[PDB]
C-alpha cells in the first residue's frame, strides 16, 4: 500500500499542471492538495473543496497574485476574500 | 548634559582607554554646561512668551568649571579611577582624524576635540534662562542620574551627597 | 548603484530573519490570554509560523498585551518591556488593552496600554478570536517585511 | 502528516554523516591510502619510527618489501 | 599537539562567536534595561546573601565517595594479575566497605535533607 | 590537513544541532496533534537559519550587577567543551585516539558544569543562583553512579579505549549483557544533560529561564547550541557503548551510516521522553540516584568484577 | 511568571528552596467591577459576569440570572432551564480541562494540554453557534436564554459527547498511574477537613478531604 | 450519591507482588505512556492551513459593526438612540437633527471599537435592523485612531458587506 500513496503523490504532482505549478502552490500556500474547483472571483481568487477532508480542511482558496494595486504573490491576507465567498469559505452556508 | 547626552557620557566613556587625555591637562578651559530639562522648558516658555519674538537667548548653567575639575568630578561620581594625562593639540587632532574614519557614528572627531578644549563664551548682554522664569539646575543635583549607569556593582547604591561637589571658577 | 543593491538585499535578509522567528514573551493578563492559548493550540499552531513562547524577557522579541492593564501592574509591565533587548515589538490585543474596553471608566485601569509602551498592532475584539490574533501577528510580520534600516543608514 | 518530519531528519543524518566519512578519507589521504597506524604503546611507536628511518623519504607509511633486501 | 590545536580552535570559534554577537548589532543600554530581572518588580535584597544548603552532609559524603572512584578505576588492569584471589578479595572488600558506609549514612538519617 | 579535519568535524556538528532544533519542534508538534514549523522554508527547512540569524542580530545585555568576566567566560567554556567532547569518538576512526578516552569524556563532562555554575553566579540574580544551586545538586546526584556504571560496563571491554568497544561487540551488542546497567546509564545521561524529566537548572515553570535568565541573543544561542550538541554527543556515546555496529576496514561508510542511524534513534527517544513525562523535584532526583541507583550499581559492579573471573572471560590488553 | 497563573505577586521567604513564608499580593487585575455594576442596569451588568471567571462563563451568567430571578419572583420556562444545565455541564467540562491540563503543564507535562484544547475548541464552536461569541456569550439571562438552539445543534453536541470519554481515558493513561506524577502530587498540600471548613474552602478543595458536600 | 476515587487496597499474594515488583524495576507504566505518545504521533494533525483555510463560523457570529440601508438606498437608521442607551460600554455616540427633506436622520454616529465589548446588544435594541455586527473579524489596524469609527466608515462597511449581511440575517431572523 506504500506504492499506492507514492502514486497518489505523483498524481498530486501531475494535477497541479506539472512540476512548476506544483512548486508554485507548495511555496505560496505550503500545501499541495488537489481539489474540485468551485468557482473563481473577478479578482482572481480560486475556490476548491474536497469533502473527504475533515471539517476545516474541506474548503480552501488559492489567492490571486494581483489584487487592486498590490502584488500578492507572497503577501496574502484573509481580508482579500469578497463577502459572498467569505460566507461560503467560513462555512456559514452550504451554497456557493 | 542629560541621560542621552554626548557631554557627560562622552567623558565617562573615556575610561575604556585607561587614561583621560586632556590638552594642557584641561587647566586652560572653562565650561558652563546646562541641564536638558532647563533647555526644553526655556523653549516652551519662549513659545508661550510674546516678548521673545525677535530676541536671541543664551542658555547657560549656574556654575563655571575648569575642564580638569569637571572631568575629575565626573570620574568621582562614577567611582572610576581618574588618570588624567596631557596630550598635545596636534596629537589629539591626529587621534580625532583617525576616529573620523568610522562609517557609523564616530566615537570622536577633530571638530569634537576642538569644541571640547574651547572655553564657553560669556555673553552678559543676552537674555538667559532666568528671563524666561527658569532657575537653572546645577550639575551637582543631576550628575548621578547620568553617571550611575557607568558605575560597577560595588558602587551602584551610593547616594548623591557622597561625592563632594567640585570647585567652581565663578567671578 | 552597487551599494544600494547590497543594502537592499541585506535589509531583505535581516527582515526575513526577524519576521520568520518571532518569540513572544510568556505574558498574559486576563480573558484574552485564553484566546492566545487557543492560538497556541493544535488547530492554529502558531509554532508552525516560527512563533514560540519564551518566559524570559531577555529572550523575547514580541510582547502581546492580552488582558486589562491596571494601575498596580503598569510598573511591572513597563519594567518587563524595558528588559527586552531590541528590536522589540508590542501587540495590543483586545478592547481592554486597546482602550480600556469594559473598564475604561474605572479608577484603577489604564485606558490603553499605549499610555505605557508603544504599540505596533491593535487587534480589536473582546476577546479577539484566535484567527483574529493570528491575522494580527501576520500583519505584524508584513509590517516587519517593510522596514528599511540599512537603506536609510546608507542614505544618511 | 508525520512523514513531513522526515526531510529534517534526513538533513540531520546527512550532516552527521560528514564527520566520520571525512575523517576516514583524510586518514586515507595522509597515510598512503592504508588506514592510519595506531600507537597505543611504545612498541608500536618504535615500529613506526623504524619504518620512518628505513623508508628513505622520512615517511613511515612508505613500505619497503622484499625488493629492498637485494 | 593535535589536542592543543583542537582546544585552541574550539576556544577561538567560541570567542569569535561572542565577539560577533557583541559588535555586530545595535546596542541601546539604559538603566532600566540592564536592571536585574525579578518578574517585573525590584528585588528586596541581594543575590550575594548567604543561600542555605539543605544537602551539605550529602555533599561531604560525595567528597568522600568520589575518591573511591579513583580507587576502583584501575580495576580493568587489576583483573590481569596472576593472583586473582587476592585482587578479587580486596576489590570486594573495598566495595563492601563502601556499601557499609552508605548503609550507615542511610540508617542514621544522613541522606535526609535538612529542614 | 588536521585543521581541515577539525573543521569537517565541528561545522557539520553545528549544522546537525541547528536542524535538530527543527526536528525536535516538529516531533513534539506531531506528538501533540499539531504540525510544527511548516511555513518558513518547505517543511520548515529554513527555520533554524532564521532562528540563528535573528539571534545573532539582536542586542546582547550586560546586567548592571553582573560580574562581566565570568558572564562572558561561561558561554565560551560551554560551547568549547561541547565541541571538544566529540574528538575522541570513533566513527569508526576518532579525530584524537586516546588510551583513556572514557576518562577524558568523564573529566570534560564534569568540567562542563562550571559553565552553568559561573553563568548563574555572575548573573547576580536570584533565579540564576537557584539554577546554579540546582546544577550543583544534580551533579552530586549523578556523578558517582555514572562513574561506577561506566567502570562496570568497561570491565568487559578490557580497557578505556573507545575504539576497542567496536571489537568487543563484534558479534553481539553490549546491551544483551548489561541491559540493567544500560537502563541506569540512559537515565544518568538524561540527568547529565539536564533533559526532561531532569531539567531543573532551567526549570521553565519554576525558575522562568533558570541559570540563563539574564542571557540574550548570541550568548544565549551559545548555551542552546552547547546543550543540543551535548545531547547528540551523549546519545552517540551511548550508541557506541551499548549498540555496537560492525566495522568493515575496507568500507567504513557502512559503520558510519549504522552508527548515525542508531544515535538518531536515541536522540528521537530523548525527544519522545521529553514529550511524554512531567518533571522531577531535584531532591527526588538525588533520592532516586542515591537510594535506588547506587546500591544496585554497587551490586552490579561486584557482579561484573566477579563474572569474568568465574567464567574465564577476562578481556585482553592489560 | 509562567506558573503565576495570571497576575500574582507571590512574595516568598525561603531558606534554601524550603518555603518559610508565602505572601500573596493580588489586585494586579482589580478592575473595580462592582462599582461599574452599580453604574449599570441589570441587563447591562450581565456581561461583567462573563469576564469574572473567564474559564467558566455561562456558570457565572447562570448564578447572576438565578439571583436576579429570585429578586424578581419569576420563573424561567422548562426548556430554558434544561438548556442552562446542559451548557453549564459543557462549561464545567471546559473549566476542568483547562484546570487539569494547566496543572500538568506547570508540573511539567505539556502534551495533554494540546490534546484537550482541541475538544475545548469544539466546545467553543458550540458556544459560538448558540450565541455568536466563542467564549463571552451573554447567553443566559434573568429571563431564560437569549435565543433558541439552531436546528442542528443537539446532533453535534451528541457527536462530541459520544467521543469525549476516550480523550479523558487518554489523559488518565498519561497522568493517573505515572510514578513521577504521583511523586509530584501525593501528600502535597494536605489540608484537614476541619481546617478546610474553617478556612472557607468549597468545591473540590472540600471533597478531597472527605467532606461530602455538593451544592 | 457519592463514590470513592482513591480507596482501593492491593492484593498481597506472590503473583501480584511480583507483578508490582516487575512494574517498579522494569518501568511498565512509563512504557505505556510512551506508547500513547507514539500512537498520537501517527494520527492526522488537527491543524488547518490559515489563511487559505478558515475556522467554521455561524450566522450569529458577532464581528465588525455596520450600518444598513433599505433596498431603495435610504438609510435604515432613524436616530432613536436605543443602541446608545443599551450599550454596556458607552461605546456609541449619536447626534441627530431633521434632514433637508425633513427625515429623522443622524449627523454623528460613532462607535469606539476599543471601548466596545462586542456583545451584540445594539443590534438587539435596533428596531429597524439598521446597526448590525457583521461577519468580518480581520480588521486589525496599526494605530489606535483607526479604530474610532464615524458614520462614514460604518456606512462604507455596510455597503461593503451587505451582500453577506443580508444572507446571514435571512438565515437567522426567524430565531429572533
Ligand atoms: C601576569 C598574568 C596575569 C593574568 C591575567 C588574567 C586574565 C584576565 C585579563 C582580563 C580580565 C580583566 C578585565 C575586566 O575585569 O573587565 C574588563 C572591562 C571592565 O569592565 P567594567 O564594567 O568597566 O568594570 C568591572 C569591574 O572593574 C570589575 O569587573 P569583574 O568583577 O568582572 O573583574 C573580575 C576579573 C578582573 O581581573 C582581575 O582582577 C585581575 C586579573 C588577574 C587574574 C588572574 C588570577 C589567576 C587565576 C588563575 C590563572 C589563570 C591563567 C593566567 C595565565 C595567563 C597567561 C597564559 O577577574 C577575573 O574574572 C579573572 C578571570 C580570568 C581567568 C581565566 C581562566 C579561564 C578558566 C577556564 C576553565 C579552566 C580550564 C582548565 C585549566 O570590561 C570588559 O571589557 C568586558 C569583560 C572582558 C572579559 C573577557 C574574557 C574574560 C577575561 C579573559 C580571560 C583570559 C584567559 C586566557
Ligand atoms: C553616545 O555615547 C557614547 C557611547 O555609547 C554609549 C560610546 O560607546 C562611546 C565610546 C565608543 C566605544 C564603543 C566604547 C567602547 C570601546 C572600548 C570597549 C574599546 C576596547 C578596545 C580595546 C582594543 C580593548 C583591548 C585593550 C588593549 C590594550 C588590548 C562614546 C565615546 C560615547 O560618547
Ligand atoms: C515548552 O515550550 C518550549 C518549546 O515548545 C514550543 C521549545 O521549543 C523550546 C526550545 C526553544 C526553541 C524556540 C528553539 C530555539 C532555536 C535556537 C535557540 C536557535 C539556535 C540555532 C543556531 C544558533 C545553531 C547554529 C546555526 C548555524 C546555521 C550552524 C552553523 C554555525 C556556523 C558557525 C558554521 C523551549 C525552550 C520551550 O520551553
Ligand atoms: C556564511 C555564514 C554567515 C551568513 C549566513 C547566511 C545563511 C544563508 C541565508 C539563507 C537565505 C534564505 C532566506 C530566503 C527565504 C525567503 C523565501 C520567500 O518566501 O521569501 C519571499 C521573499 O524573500 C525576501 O524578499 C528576500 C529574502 C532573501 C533576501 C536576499 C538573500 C541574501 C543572502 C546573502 C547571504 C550573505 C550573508 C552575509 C555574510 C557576511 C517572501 O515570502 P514570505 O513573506 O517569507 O512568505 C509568505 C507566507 N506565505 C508564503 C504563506 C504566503
Ligand atoms: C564564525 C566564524 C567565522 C567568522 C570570522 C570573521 C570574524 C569577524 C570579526 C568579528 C566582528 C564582526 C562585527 C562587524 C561590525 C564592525 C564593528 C566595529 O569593528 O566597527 C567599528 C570600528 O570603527 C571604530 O568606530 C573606529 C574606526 C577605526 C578604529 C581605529 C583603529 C586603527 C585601525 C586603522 C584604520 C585606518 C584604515 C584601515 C585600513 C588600512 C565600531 O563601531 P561601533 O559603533 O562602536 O559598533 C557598532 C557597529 N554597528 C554600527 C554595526 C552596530
Ligand atoms: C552562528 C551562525 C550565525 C553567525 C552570525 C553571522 C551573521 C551574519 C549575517 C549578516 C546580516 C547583516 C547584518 C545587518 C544588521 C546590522 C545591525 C543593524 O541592524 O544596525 C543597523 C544600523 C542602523 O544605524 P543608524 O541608522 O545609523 O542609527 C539609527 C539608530 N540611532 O545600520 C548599520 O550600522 C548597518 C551597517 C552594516 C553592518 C555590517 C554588516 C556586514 C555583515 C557582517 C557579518 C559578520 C560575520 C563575520
Ligand atoms: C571587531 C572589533 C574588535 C574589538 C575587540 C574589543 C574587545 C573588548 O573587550 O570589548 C568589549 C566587548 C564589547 O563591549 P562593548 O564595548 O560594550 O560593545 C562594543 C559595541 N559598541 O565585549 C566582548 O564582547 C568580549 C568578547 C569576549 C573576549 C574574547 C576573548 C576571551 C577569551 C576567554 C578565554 C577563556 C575561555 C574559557 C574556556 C577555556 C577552557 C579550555
Ligand atoms: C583543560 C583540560 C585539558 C585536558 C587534556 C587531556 C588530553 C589527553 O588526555 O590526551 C592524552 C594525550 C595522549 O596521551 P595518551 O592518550 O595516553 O597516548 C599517548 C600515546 N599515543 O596526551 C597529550 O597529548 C599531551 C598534550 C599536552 C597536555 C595538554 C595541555 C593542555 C593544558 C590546558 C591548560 C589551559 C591553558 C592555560 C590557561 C588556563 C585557562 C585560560
Ligand atoms: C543470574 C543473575 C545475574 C544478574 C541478574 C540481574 C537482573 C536484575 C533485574 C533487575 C534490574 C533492573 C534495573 C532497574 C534499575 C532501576 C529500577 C528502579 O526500580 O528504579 C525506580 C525508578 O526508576 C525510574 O522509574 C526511572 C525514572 C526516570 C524515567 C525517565 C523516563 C523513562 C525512560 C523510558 C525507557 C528508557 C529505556 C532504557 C534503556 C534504553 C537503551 C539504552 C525506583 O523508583 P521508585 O518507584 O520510586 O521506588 C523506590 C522507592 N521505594
Ligand atoms: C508548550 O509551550 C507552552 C508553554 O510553555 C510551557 C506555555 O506556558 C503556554 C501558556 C500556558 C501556561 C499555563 C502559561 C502555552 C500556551 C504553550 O504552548
Ligand atoms: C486561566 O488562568 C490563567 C493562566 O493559567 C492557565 C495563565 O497562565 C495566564 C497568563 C500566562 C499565559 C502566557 C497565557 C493567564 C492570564 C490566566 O488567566
Ligand atoms: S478585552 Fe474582553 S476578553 Fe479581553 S481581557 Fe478585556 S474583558 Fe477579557
Ligand atoms: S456590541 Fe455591545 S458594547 Fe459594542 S457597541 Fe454594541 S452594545 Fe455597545
Ligand atoms: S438603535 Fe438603530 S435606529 Fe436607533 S439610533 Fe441605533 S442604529 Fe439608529
Amino acid at each position: 500500500e506504500l506504492v499506492q500513496v507514492l502514486r497518489r503523490g505523483l498524481q498530486q504532482v501531475s494535477g497541479h499542471g506539472g512540476l512548476r505549478g506544483y512548486l508554485r502552490v507548495l511555496f505560496r500556500a505550503n500545501d499541495v492538495r488537489v481539489g474540485t474547483l468551485v468557482g473563481e472571483d473577478k479578482y482572481g481568487n480560486k475556490y476548491y473543496e474536497d469533502n473527504k477532508q475533515f471539517f476545516g480542511r474541506h474548503r480552501w482558496v488559492i489567492y490571486t497574485t494581483e489584487m487592486n494595486g498590490r502584488d500578492t504573490f507572497w503577501d496574502v491576507d484573509g481580508s482579500m476574500v469578497p463577502p459572498e465567498w467569505h460566507r461560503w469559505l467560513h462555512c456559514m452556508t452550504d451554497d456557493p | 548634559f542629560g541621560r542621552e547626552d554626548r557631554f557627560l557620557n562622552y567623558f565617562a566613556s573615556m575610561r575604556w582607554f585607561g587614561g583621560v587625555p586632556l590638552i594642557s591637562l584641561g587647566k586652560e578651559t572653562v565650561k558652563q554646561p546646562v541641564y536638558i530639562v532647563d533647555v526644553s522648558k526655556g523653549i516652551i516658555n519662549a513659545i508661550k512668551d510674546p516678548d521673545a519674538k525677535g530676541k536671541t537667548f543664551a542658555f547657560v548653567g549656574p556654575n563655571r568649571y575648569l575642564l580638569f575639575d569637571l572631568v575629575q568630578y565626573i570620574f568621582a561620581v562614577a567611582y572610576r579611577p581618574f588618570l588624567p594625562y596631557p596630550l598635545p593639540h596636534f596629537a589629539y587632532r591626529w587621534v580625532g582624524r583617525l576616529f573620523e574614519v568610522s562609517p557609523f557614528e564616530p566615537w570622536t572627531t577633530r571638530d569634537k576635540v576642538e569644541r571640547v578644549h574651547m572655553s564657553d563664551m560669556t555673553l552678559p548682554h543676552l537674555p538667559g534662562l532666568e528671563d524666561l522664569g527658569i532657575q537653572a539646575t546645577p550639575l551637582e543635583l543631576k550628575a548621578i542620574e547620568v553617571l550611575r549607569r557607568h558605575r560597577t556593582y560595588r558602587w551602584l547604591t551610593s547616594e548623591m551627597e557622597d561625592v563632594k561637589p567640585a570647585k567652581t571658577v565663578n567671578i | 548603484s552597487r551599494g544600494e543593491y547590497v543594502v537592499a538585499k541585506l535589509d531583505d535578509l535581516v527582515n526575513w530573519a526577524r519576521r520568520s522567528s518571532l518569540w513572544p514573551m510568556t505574558f498574559g493578563l486576563a480573558c484574552c490570554a485564553v484566546e492566545m492559548m487557543h492560538m497556541a493550540a493544535p488547530r492554529y499552531d502558531m509554532d508552525r509560523f516560527g512563533v514560540v513562547f519564551r518566559a524570559s524577557p531577555r529572550q523575547s522579541d514580541v510582547m502581546i498585551v492580552a488582558g486589562t492593564l491596571t494601575n498596580k501592574m503598569a510598573p511591572a509591565l513597563r519594567k518587563v518591556y524595558d528588559q527586552m533587548p531590541e528590536p522589540r515589538y508590542v501587540v495590543s490585543m483586545g478592547s481592554c488593552a486597546n482602550g480600556g474596553g469594559y473598564y475604561h471608566y474605572s479608577y484603577s485601569v489604564v485606558r490603553g496600554c499605549d499610555r505605557i509602551v508603544p504599540v505596533d498592532i491593535y487587534v480589536p475584539g473582546c476577546p479577539p478570536t484566535a484567527e483574529a490574533l493570528l491575522y494580527g501577528i501576520l500583519q505584524l510580520q508584513r509590517k516587519i517585511k517593510r522596514e528599511k534600516r540599512l537603506r536609510i543608514w546608507y542614505r544618511r | 502528516m508525520w512523514f513531513e518530519i522526515l526531510p529534517g531528519i534526513a538533513v540531520m543524518a546527512a550532516c552527521l554523516f560528514i564527520p566520520g566519512m571525512a575523517t576516514a578519507h583524510i586518514h586515507k589521504f595522509t597515510n598512503g591510502g592504508k588506514e592510519k597506524r595506531v600507537a597505543h604503546f611504545s612498541y608500536q611507536w618504535n615500529l613506526m619510527e623504524r619504518d620512518r628511518r628505513i623508508s628513505g623519504v622520512n615517511r613511515y607509511h612508505v613500505t619497503k618489501g622484499l625488493e629492498n633486501i637485494d | 599537539m593535535n589536542i592543543m590545536l583542537t582546544l585552541l580552535t574550539n576556544v577561538t570559534l567560541a570567542s569569535l562567536l561572542v565577539l560577533i554577537a557583541f559588535w555586530l548589532p545595535q546596542l541601546n543600554a539604559y538603566s532600566e534595561k540592564t536592571s536585574p530581572y525579578e518578574c517585573g518588580f525590584d528585588p528586596m535584597g541581594s543575590a550575594r546573601l548567604p543561600f542555605s544548603m539543605k544537602f551539605f552532609l550529602v555533599a561531604i559524603t560525595f567528597l568522600l565517595f568520589d575518591l573511591e572512584i579513583a580507587l576502583l578505576l584501575p580495576l580493568p588492569w587489576a583483573s590481569q594479575t596472576n593472583n586473582l584471589k587476592t585482587m578479587l578479595t580486596m576489590a570486594l572488600f573495598l566495595l563492601i566497605l563502601l556499601a557499609a558506609s552508605l548503609a550507615y549514612e542511610w540508617t542514621q538519617k544522613g541522606l535526609e535533607w535538612a529542614e | 590537513m588536521f585543521m581541515i579535519n577539525i573543521l569537517s568535524l565541528i561545522i557539520p556538528i553545528l549544522l546537525a544541532v541547528a536542524f535538530l532544533t527543527l526536528v525536535e519542534r516538529k516531533v513534539l508538534g506531531y506528538m501533540q496533534l499539531r504540525k510544527g514549523p511548516n511555513v518558513v522554508g518547505p517543511y520548515g527547512l529554513l527555520q533554524p537559519i532564521a532562528d540563528a540569524l535573528k539571534l545573532f542580530t539582536k542586542e546582547p545585555l550586560r546586567p548592571a550587577t553582573s560580574s562581566i568576566s565570568m558572564f562572558i567566560i561561561a558561554p565560551i567554556l560551554a560551547l568549547s567543551l561541547a565541541l571538544t567532547m566529540w574528538v575522541p569518538l570513533p566513527m569508526p576512526y576518532p579525530l584524537i585516539n586516546m588510551n583513556l578516552g572514557v576518562l577524558f569524556m568523564l573529566a570534560m563532562s564534569s568540567l562542563a558544569v562550571y559553565s552553568i555554575l559561573w553563568s548563574g553566579w555572575a548573573s547576580n540574580s536570584k533565579y540564576a543562583l537557584i539554577g546554579a544551586l540546582r546544577a550543583v545538586a544534580q551533579t552530586i546526584s549523578y556523578e558517582v553512579t555514572l562513574a561506577i556504571i561506566l567502570l562496570s560496563v568497561l570491565l568487559m571491554n578490557g580497557s578505556y579505549t573507545l575504539s576497542t568497544l567496536i571489537t568487543t561487540q563484534e558479534h553481539i551488542w553490549m546491551i544483551f549483557t548489561s541491559w540493567p546497567l544500560a537502563m541506569m546509564w540512559f537515565i544518568s545521561t538524561l540527568a547529565e544533560t539536564n533533559r526532561a524529566p531532569f531539567d531543573l537548572t532551567e526549570g521553565e515553570s519554576e525558575l522562568v529561564s533558570g541559570f540563563n535568565v539574564e542571557y540574550a541573543a548570541g550568548p544565549f544561542a551559545m548555551f542552546f547550541m552547547a546543550e543540543y550538541a551535548n545531547i547528540i554527543m551523549m546519545n552517540a556515546f551511548t550508541a557506541i557503548l551499548f549498540l555496537g555496529a560492525s566495522h568493515d576496514p575496507h568500507t567504513p561508510e557502512l559503520y558510519t551510516i549504522n552508527f548515525v542511524l542508531k544515535t538518531l534513534a536515541l536522540t528521537i527517544t530523548f525527544l519522545w521522553i521529553r514529550a511524554s513525562y512531567p518533571r522531577f523535584r531535584y531532591d527526588q532526583l538525588m533520592h532516586l540516584l542515591w537510594k535506588s541507583f547506587l546500591p544496585l550499581t554497587l551490586a552490579l559492579c561486584m557482579w561484573h568484577i566477579s563474572l569474568p573471573i568465574m567464567t574465564a572471560s577476562i578481556p585482553p590488553q592489560s | 511568571h509562567p506558573a503565576a497563573h495570571g497576575v500574582l505577586r507571590l512574595v516568598m521567604e525561603l531558606s534554601g528552596e524550603m518555603v518559610r513564608k508565602c505572601d500573596p499580593h493580588i489586585g494586579l487585575l482589580h478592575r473595580g467591577t462592582e462599582k461599574l455594576i452599580e453604574y449599570k442596569t441589570y441587563l447591562q451588568a450581565l456581561p461583567y459576569f462573563d469576564r469574572l471567571d473567564y474559564v467558566s462563563m455561562m456558570c457565572n451568567e447562570q448564578a447572576y440570572s438565578l439571583a436576579v430571578e429570585k429578586l424578581l419572583n419569576i420563573q424561567p420556562p422548562p426548556r430554558a432551564q434544561w438548556i442552562r444545565v446542559l451548557f453549564g455541564e459543557i462549561t464545567r467540562l471546559l473549566n476542568h480541562i483547562m484546570a487539569v491540563t494547566t496543572h500538568a503543564l506547570d508540573i511539567g507535562a505539556m502534551t495533554p494540554f494540546f490534546w484537550m484544547f482541541e475538544e475545548r475548541e469544539k466546545m467553543f464552536e458550540f458556544y459560538e453557534r448558540v450565541s455568536g461569541a466563542r467564549m463571552h456569550a451573554a447567553y443566559i439571562r434573568p429571563g431564560g436564554v437569549h435565543q433558541d438552539l439552531p436546528l442542528g445543534l443537539l446532533d453535534d453536541i451528541y457527536e462530541f459527547s459520544k467521543n469525549f470519554s476516550f480523550r479523558i481515558d487518554e489523559l488518565e493513561e498519561m497522568l493517573t498511574n505515572n510514578r513521577i506524577w504521583r511523586n509530584r502530587t501525593v501528600d502535597i498540600g494536605v489540608v484537614t477537613a476541619e481546617d478546610a471548613l474553617n478556612y472557607g474552602f468549597s468545591g473540590v478543595m472540600l471533597r478531597g478531604s472527605g467532606i461530602q458536600w455538593d451544592l | 450519591t457519592y463514590k470513592f476515587v482513591n480507596m482501593r487496597e492491593p492484593s498481597m499474594d506472590m503473583k501480584s507482588v511480583t507483578d508490582r515488583a516487575a512494574q517498579t524495576l522494569l518501568w511498565t507504566e512509563l512504557v505505556r505512556g510512551l506508547g500513547m505518545t507514539l500512537s498520537y504521533l501517527f494520527r492526522e494533525p488537527a491543524t488547518i492551513n490559515y489563511p487559505f483555510e478558515k475556522g467554521p463560523l455561524s450566522p450569529r457570529f458577532r464581528g465588525e459593526h455596520a450600518l444598513r440601508r433599505y433596498p431603495s438606498g435610504e438609510e435604515r437608521c432613524i436616530a432613536c438612540k436605543l443602541c446608545e442607551a443599551v450599550c454596556p460600554a458607552q461605546a456609541i455616540t449619536i447626534e441627530a437633527e431633521p434632514r433637508a427633506d425633513g427625515s429623522r436622520r443622524t449627523t454623528r454616529y460613532d462607535i469606539d471599537m476599543t471601548k466596545c465589548i462586542y456583545c451584540g446588544f445594539c443590534q438587539e435594541a435596533c428596531p429597524v435592523d439598521a446597526i448590525v455586527e457583521g461577519p468580518n473579524f480581520e480588521f486589525s489596524t496599526e494605530t489606535h485612531e483607526e479604530l474610532l469609527y464615524n458614520k462614514e466608515k460604518l456606512l462604507n462597511n455596510g455597503d461593503k458587506w451587505e451582500a453577506e449581511i443580508a444572507a446571514n440575517i435571512q438565515a437567522d431572523y426567524l430565531y429572533r
